[PDB]
């Protein structure tokens, strides 16, 4: 539900 | 325990040197309030990538839950972004380099309604950058301290990894040859330049979210997240 | 003149030109409303603003500076300078803001007023950061007036000489984490750790500010509120 | 003129 967790966990 | 606080100071710039993200190019084509928007907008949304992974390679950053890595990004964002353009735009008095191929003066800040102020503010924060002859080893150092210091109160890890950062920036003027006095005075110098920074984030953020601004261009959906953060 | 002081000299100056802690006008039956407490901060505040004028009258190498500087800088760190102060106030108060001797106020009062209750946060939060640190008043009067001479100094040679009063400043910050038996390291590390608070007093003020813009204001806080809109 | 100038050179 946010852009920045995926981007934190790739 | 963290690793970060088991490194040297030359590894602190080793790893910092190491992750630093790439100098981005613009688009390719006289600028109006529209086209600069969809220019610096798609510029700034291509570049949060490069920083997130950069942000996880922050020594001590990967420690923190990834809330507290959420958060830190959401509040100094705009601040890290703001320390890049100044620090690239060293080598070109009275001129932003965006981009290599993107230089931009007041007078291309003024087709976009009051964003002339902060031009100002950025290229005074260069030039003074550039008279205080800022080292890159410098540089990655602020702006790592950016990262970590602009949500701190808003823990304890935090903290040690500034002290960290903060031996690394005394390390490097030693180093450089400056005395002790020189030393905690150059320290403070570069450290009141950061709230000019948070300043100008603050006044550039407040144009950002209003939804005049809001609504002139297509804001992605991740620079969107990041403004709401600032409610 | 600043630059002829010794560090004892500077600490000497800013503590005699510390300004007095003004009481509030608060009623403690008189029934607690977002207009009175507003009311009750901005009668305050605006008092505040005469002691603050006159106190930076007394800060070294301010009276150096142009009536044209002095006016700009003092318009761009007022409210910070206010926050500074009340932060300091309310160090012995924890989750307290000590407003005024007869005005203790947390976090629920704040919520009294729309959106206030974020920065009572963030001051509280600052409140702390000095209680752990254990500042002390010769520290605080050197952020005080680090924060008159810096917050405006890149929004104007002159500037110049408000850099070279800055690092007199800064020396003497260190003479006196020298003289509490510090070490080197220790010196540059609280050193840091005092104007890195700076940044996020900066960001109080600016979202203060934000509101308090958008207003029952007196005629000097309206002419320093517009400084900023 | 501003009331801040007024204060500061009195
Ligand atoms: O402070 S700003 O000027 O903020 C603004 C952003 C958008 C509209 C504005 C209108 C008036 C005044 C300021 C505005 C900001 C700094 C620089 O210029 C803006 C801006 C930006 C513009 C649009 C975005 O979506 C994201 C960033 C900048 C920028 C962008 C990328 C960088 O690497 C460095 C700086
Ligand atoms: O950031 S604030 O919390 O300001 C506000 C924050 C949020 C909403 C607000 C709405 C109306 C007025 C101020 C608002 C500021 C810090 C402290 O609380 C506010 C405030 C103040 C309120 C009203 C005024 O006219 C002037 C100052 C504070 C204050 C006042 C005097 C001090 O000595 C120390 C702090």
């Amino acid at each position: 539900h946010k852009i920045l967790h995926r981007l934190l966990q790739d | 325990n963290s690793l970060a606080l088991s490194l040297t100071a030359d590894q602190m710039v080793s790893a910092l040197l190491d992750a630093e993200p790439p100098i981005l190019y613009s688009e390719y084509d006289p600028f109006s309030e529209a086209s600069m928007m969809g220019l610096l907008t798609n510029l700034a949304d291509r570049e949060l990538v490069h920083m997130i992974n950069w942000a996880k390679r922050v020594p001590g950053f990967v420690d923190l839950t990834l809330h507290d890595q959420v958060h830190l990004l959401e509040c100094a964002w705009l601040e890290i972004l703001m320390i890049g353009l100044v620090w690239r735009s060293m080598e070109h008095p009275g001129k932003l380099l965006f981009a290599p191929n993107l230089l931009l003066d007041r007078n291309q800040g003024k087709c976009v309604e009051g964003m002339v102020e902060i031009f100002d503010m950025l290229l005074a924060t260069s030039s003074r950058f550039r008279m205080m002859n800022l080292q890159g080893e410098e540089f990655v150092c602020l702006k790592s301290i950016i990262l970590l210091n602009s949500g701190v109160y808003t823990k304890d890890h935090i903290h040690r990894v500034l002290d960290k950062i903060t031996d690394t920036l005394i390390h490097l003027m030693a180093k450089a040859g400056l005395t002790l006095q020189q030393q905690h005075q150059r320290l403070a110098q570069l450290l009141l330049i950061l709230s000019h920074i948070r300043h100008m984030s603050n006044k550039g953020m407040e144009h950002l979210y209003s939804m005049k601004c809001k609504n002139v261009v297509p804001l992605s959906d991740l620079l969107l997240e990041m403004l709401d953060a600032h409610r």
